[PDB]
């Protein structure tokens, strides 16, 4: 059996989260809704449907019907902001299955545009017959970047070592990506740029061999 | 219908070594003494056990029915709130709530537990001091390094075709078909728990399954151990045939053979017991289920 | 409450074998189901293997039959969980978790750990190499300081002996294929003096005993 779950869902704080799983004749089958806060364990918010255990407040609700199940947050806080799993069991092979996971995002600050910071690879790096290109991506919001190297124009995927973007002291969130090419590659060229895309919108920065 | 038998439960000790049991011998080792009696008789050097199993194995196996039939006064109590909570025409006369009737059935059913354990602690420390007279049985043998095998492999050839005499194939293919209805009654009662308005028989259902849910477990555990003693055994016909060992591994090699037959006996005790009792619960689900709509 | 601790976690190599333990607090060891549930990097929950209160029956998933084993201990009131041969895609965080059902698992979970994070690499301790990074031959001026290949984390990185805190940005490391870590910290800096002022970065590595000063200096050519 699988769950489909949307990767992501944005609510602003005292809007009503959706957050949806879906499957093959779902409203046949128990679902159990888990909520995860990174660093912390994860707690089982809704269970068989509807039913919720002690201690988790009325906002959270539960649906299923037809094909899609439904976890509804009424009152959405900050607090709220964490990764949501649907759970069934295949009766079939007997053994748990899991969505696939959906980020829920509260927007408690307006979007902010990354910052691009493209270095060349220094001369001491050179001279050891190595090069590395570190592209910095610092106060951004939402965290959701991604990364597209070029060579003279040319799409590089060999030598990205790209990271996870990480949440900073001011809720604002940082990446960074690291080019390794030969010296050969680096000076064999005209211009490498790196193309950092967030929420549609693409900062370009570039770096030429020469020198 | 109704739970008429609760014969189901069962304790064991902090250490879970001893596992308690309602029906006799009560004791998995008690099965081991009684196949010590027939080593001793292979063995011409031993003949003071004959009196050990007459007298202080006897009054282990008295004490032991003793000690289980004092807990008969809270055995009925823990029963008849059984027969309460599964029977919505016995609750219904009741004025107290569900939620507080079934805490006191888990409070009364680990009263029920705890008695069969408290009550049976000194037949526990019996237990212990009849194991070592029976390792310092071992010690007067003539032999040092020596020690012949035959009689312990004879008995494994003994042991094999007693095995035989079980149905383990029978009880792997019943318990996985049980647990197949049993998750699916259990998603059922819950999806028809939202769209019906009838709660008392709901929760009979409900509290059935848990019931239930204890007894399969109970029924996997005495059928994994009866399986690990099969395989067990069958590979100490199929590993090394040493002709002569040594005093201390002949001890280990009886203990062995011994603690694995014992708890085999001990499991085909229980799982014709547990089976019976899975039946009888499910008997009982499809009797709620069909008082759904009236009556 | 009602809480279960992991316990065991750490660096293996690839074919080793672990063992993670979980302790409990809150209920009775016996009388409830247990399961393992693990979280690879950037990916969701991914269920292991659950078990009977009393061992009776274990179940396993198809991608962990091979080398996950369930192991309990009633007496104790332990339980663990063996990895036979781990392989690169084992590297997650393990949760502790328990069945909400009775005895047998229901298949859902009441309970879980705060995880147990398990990494499959033949890494090694190993120093860094630290690089300036040049300005862009620049108002504001950005330098920075490149460490990489080293393990493990943490390294520690100031600027000017910790007399320059403000306008620096130590970047989070990355992981790379070669299971070395590699960070940058970059400085916000004026653009006049770049070439008349000492902007330099010292980086000190607990694990290594790796104590490196580098001056960051323009490059005009």
């Amino acid at each position: 059996y699988e769950l489909t779950q949307p990767a992501s869902v944005s609510v602003a704080p005292g809007q009503t989260a959706q957050i949806t799983c879906g499957g093959n004749s779902i409203g046949r089958k128990s679902i159990h809704w888990y909520q995860h806060k990174p660093g912390q364990a994860p707690v089982l918010v809704i269970s068989y449907d509807s039913d919720r255990p002690s201690g988790i407040p009325e906002r959270f609700s539960g649906s299923n019907s037809g094909n899609t199940a439904t976890l509804t947050i009424s009152k959405v806080e900050a607090g709220d902001e964490a990764d949501f799993y649907c759970q069934v069991r295949d009766s079939d092979n007997d053994h748990v299955v899991f969505g696939g996971g959906t980020k829920l995002t509260v927007l408690g600050q307006p979007k902010a545009a990354p910052s691009v910071t493209l270095f060349p690879p220094s001369s001491e790096e050179l001279q050891a017959n190595k090069a590395t290109l570190v592209c910095l991506i610092s106060d951004f919001y939402p965290g959701a970047v991604t990364v597209a190297w070029k060579a003279d124009s040319s799409p590089v995927k060999a030598g990205v070592e790209t990271t996870t973007p990480s949440k900073q002291s001011n809720n604002k969130y940082a990446a960074s990506s690291y080019l390794s090419l030969t010296p050969e590659q680096w000076k064999s060229h005209r211009s490498y740029s790196c193309q950092v895309t967030h929420e549609g919108s693409t900062v370009e920065k570039t770096v030429a061999p020469t020198e | 219908n109704t739970t008429d038998n609760i014969d189901y439960f069962d304790i064991s000790d902090e250490s879970n070594y001893y596992l308690i049991s309602q029906l006799r011998p009560h004791f998995s080792n008690i099965y081991f003494f009684d196949e010590f009696k027939r080593y001793a008789s292979y063995h011409t050097e031993i003949k003071r056990y004959e009196d050990i199993h007459k007298t202080k194995v006897n009054s282990l196996l008295n004490e032991a029915s003793r000690a289980i039939g004092i807990c008969n006064r809270a055995k009925n109590t823990v029963k008849g709130l059984i027969n309460i909570l599964e029977n919505p025409q016995k609750f219904k006369t009741q004025r107290e709530s569900y939620d507080v009737k079934l805490r006191q059935y888990e409070e009364k059913k680990e009263a029920f537990r705890g008695c069969l354990l408290n009550k049976n602690r000194k037949n526990l420390d019996q237990i212990k001091k009849i194991n070592n007279e029976i390792r310092d049985l071992l010690e007067k043998l003539k032999c040092s390094q020596d020690c012949q095998t035959n009689v312990y492999f004879d008995m494994i050839k003994i042991y094999l075709v007693d095995f035989k005499k079980m149905p383990y194939e029978n009880y792997d293919t019943f318990i996985k078909q049980y647990k197949n209805s049993y998750l699916s009654g259990v998603d059922m009662i819950r999806k028809i728990e939202k769209q019906i308005d009838n709660p008392v028989t709901i929760n009979a259902i409900k509290f059935t399954q848990k019931e239930m849910g204890y007894i399969i477990d109970r029924f996997e555990y005495h059928l994994q151990k009866v399986k690990h003693s099969i395989d067990q055994v069958t590979a100490l016909s199929d590993g090394v045939k040493p002709k002569q060992v040594t005093k201390n591994r002949l001890k280990e090699y009886y203990f062995n053979i011994g603690n694995y037959y014992s708890i085999f006996k001990f499991g085909k005790d229980s799982l014709n017991m547990l089976n019976k009792a899975l039946i009888h619960k499910e008997k009982i689900v499809h009797n709620l289920l069909g008082e759904l709509f009236g009556h | 409450e009602v809480q279960l601790l992991e316990s065991g976690g750490g660096l293996v190599q690839p074919g080793g074998s672990l063992r993670l333990s979980c302790a409990v607090s809150g209920f009775t060891f016996r009388n409830y189901a247990l399961s393992w549930v693990r979280q690879a990097p950037g990916k969701g929950l991914d269920w292991v293997s659950t078990i009977s209160a009393s061992g009776g029956a274990t179940y396993y998933a198809d991608s962990v039959k091979g080398h996950f084993t369930i192991s309990r201990d009633n007496s104790k009131n332990i339980l663990y969980l063996d990895m036979k041969s781990l392989r690169a895609e084992d590297t997650a965080i393990y949760y502790c978790a328990r069945d909400g059902g009775s005895y047998t698992p229901y298949f859902f979970l009441d309970s879980w750990g705060q995880g147990a994070l398990v990494t499959v690499s033949s890494a090694s301790t190993k120093g860094p190499s630290v690089f300036p990074l040049a300005p862009s031959s620049k108002g504001t001026a950005a330098l920075g300081c490149l460490v990489k290949d080293y393990f493990p984390e943490p390294v520690t990185v100031s600027w000017n002996s910790g007399a320059l805190t403000s306008g620096v940005h130590t970047f989070p490391a990355v992981l790379q294929s070669s299971g070395l870590y590699s960070l940058s910290s970059v400085v916000t800096v004026p653009s006049s003096s770049l070439g008349t002022q000492t902007y330099i970065c010292n980086v000190n590595h607990k694990p290594s005993n790796t104590k490196v000063d580098k001056k960051v200096e323009p490059k005009s050519c």
